[PDB]
């Protein structure tokens, strides 16, 4: 796909790689099985407001 | 911060405040991990001895959750100079790791190419600090936050009496009375992308605060992502 269209449907980082989109996540998150979503590995992942 | 609003609870948890000997804040910083704080290189000349406060939103009143952390190693960009204010970035390693908690948590470092094409192309970013609330006013005891438009490089250069480098960007308003100010230096400029906030700027400098036809000048973090990386390992 393209990263310039809805961020390749990634939650975080997007890169174009062989005519297709590859998503990735910041440290403290692991890429979902769906290859789009970023799942935090602990209670205070970076860049998330502490609302709860 | 001139204009803007106080951060609501948990809204600005990556904010660190640098405090001199007299326990007074004089610069901000951004929490990057349990051991590291990002700040401005130019802040390290405005005090020899300083510490790092986190979890604070109201300096006058002490709450449940604030903490002070001593500085272990100061890592200052080797190319910063007061002459030019270029390479205006430093990292600090604390003596004791932060415990993340309400109002205390790190901002994310983005991947560079994605940040360039995706974060720096947003309409606006967020800057935050306990700095002066007017050019000639006092610092705020409440932590404030402010949305600032990204401002085009050419326009910024024209507006400016000092050289803007590729390690700087401009953000803020032409005449609207909102900006960062003395005391916010070193603090966070972050950009929100789908509910996650990524470090994009470091409050760096400005001619006065919120002056008409002058913008806020921020260190361009994307130039320094590898540098911050090396500094933290
Ligand atoms: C009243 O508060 C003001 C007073 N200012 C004092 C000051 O020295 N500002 C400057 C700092 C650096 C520079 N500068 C930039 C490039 C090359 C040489 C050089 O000297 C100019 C300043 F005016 C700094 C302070 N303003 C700010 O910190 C900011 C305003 C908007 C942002 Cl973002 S930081
Ligand atoms: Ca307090
Ligand atoms: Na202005």
């Amino acid at each position: 796909k393209l990263c310039s269209l809805d961020n390749g449907d990634c939650d975080q980082f997007c890169h174009e790689e062989q005519n297709s989109v590859v998503c990735s996540c910041a440290r403290g998150y692991t890429l979902a099985d769906n290859g789009k979503a970023c799942i935090p590995t602990g209670p205070y992942p970076c860049g998330k407001q502490t609302l709860e | 911060i001139v204009g803007g609003q106080e951060c609501k609870d948990g809204e600005c948890p990556w904010q660190a405040l640098l405090i001199n000997e007299e326990n007074e804040g004089f610069c901000g910083g951004t929490i990057l991990s349990e051991f590291y704080i990002l700040t401005a290189a130019h802040c390290l000349y405005q005090a020899k001895r300083f510490k790092v406060r986190v979890g604070d939103r109201n300096t006058e009143q002490e709450e449940g959750g604030e903490a002070v952390h001593e500085v272990e190693v100061v890592i200052k960009h080797n190319r910063f100079t007061k002459e030019t204010y270029d390479f205006d970035i430093a990292v600090l390693r604390l003596k004791t790791p932060i415990t993340f908690r309400m109002n205390v948590a790190p901002a994310c470092l983005p991947e560079r190419d994605w940040a360039e094409s995706t974060l720096m192309t947003q309409k606006t970013g967020i800057v935050s600090g306990f700095g002066r609330t007017h050019e000639k006013g006092e610092q705020s005891t409440r932590l404030k936050m402010l949305e600032v438009p990204y401002v085009d490089r050419n326009s910024c250069k024209l507006s400016s009496s000092f050289i803007i480098t590729q390690n700087m960007f401009c953000a803020g308003y032409d005449t609207k009375q909102e900006d960062a100010c003395q005391g916010d230096s070193g603090g966070p400029h972050v950009t929100r992308f789908k509910d996650t906030y990524f470090v994009t700027g470091i409050v760096s400098w400005g001619e006065g605060c919120a002056r008409k036809g002058k913008y806020g000048i921020y260190t361009k973090v994307t130039a320094f992502l590898k540098w911050i990386d090396r500094s933290m390992k």
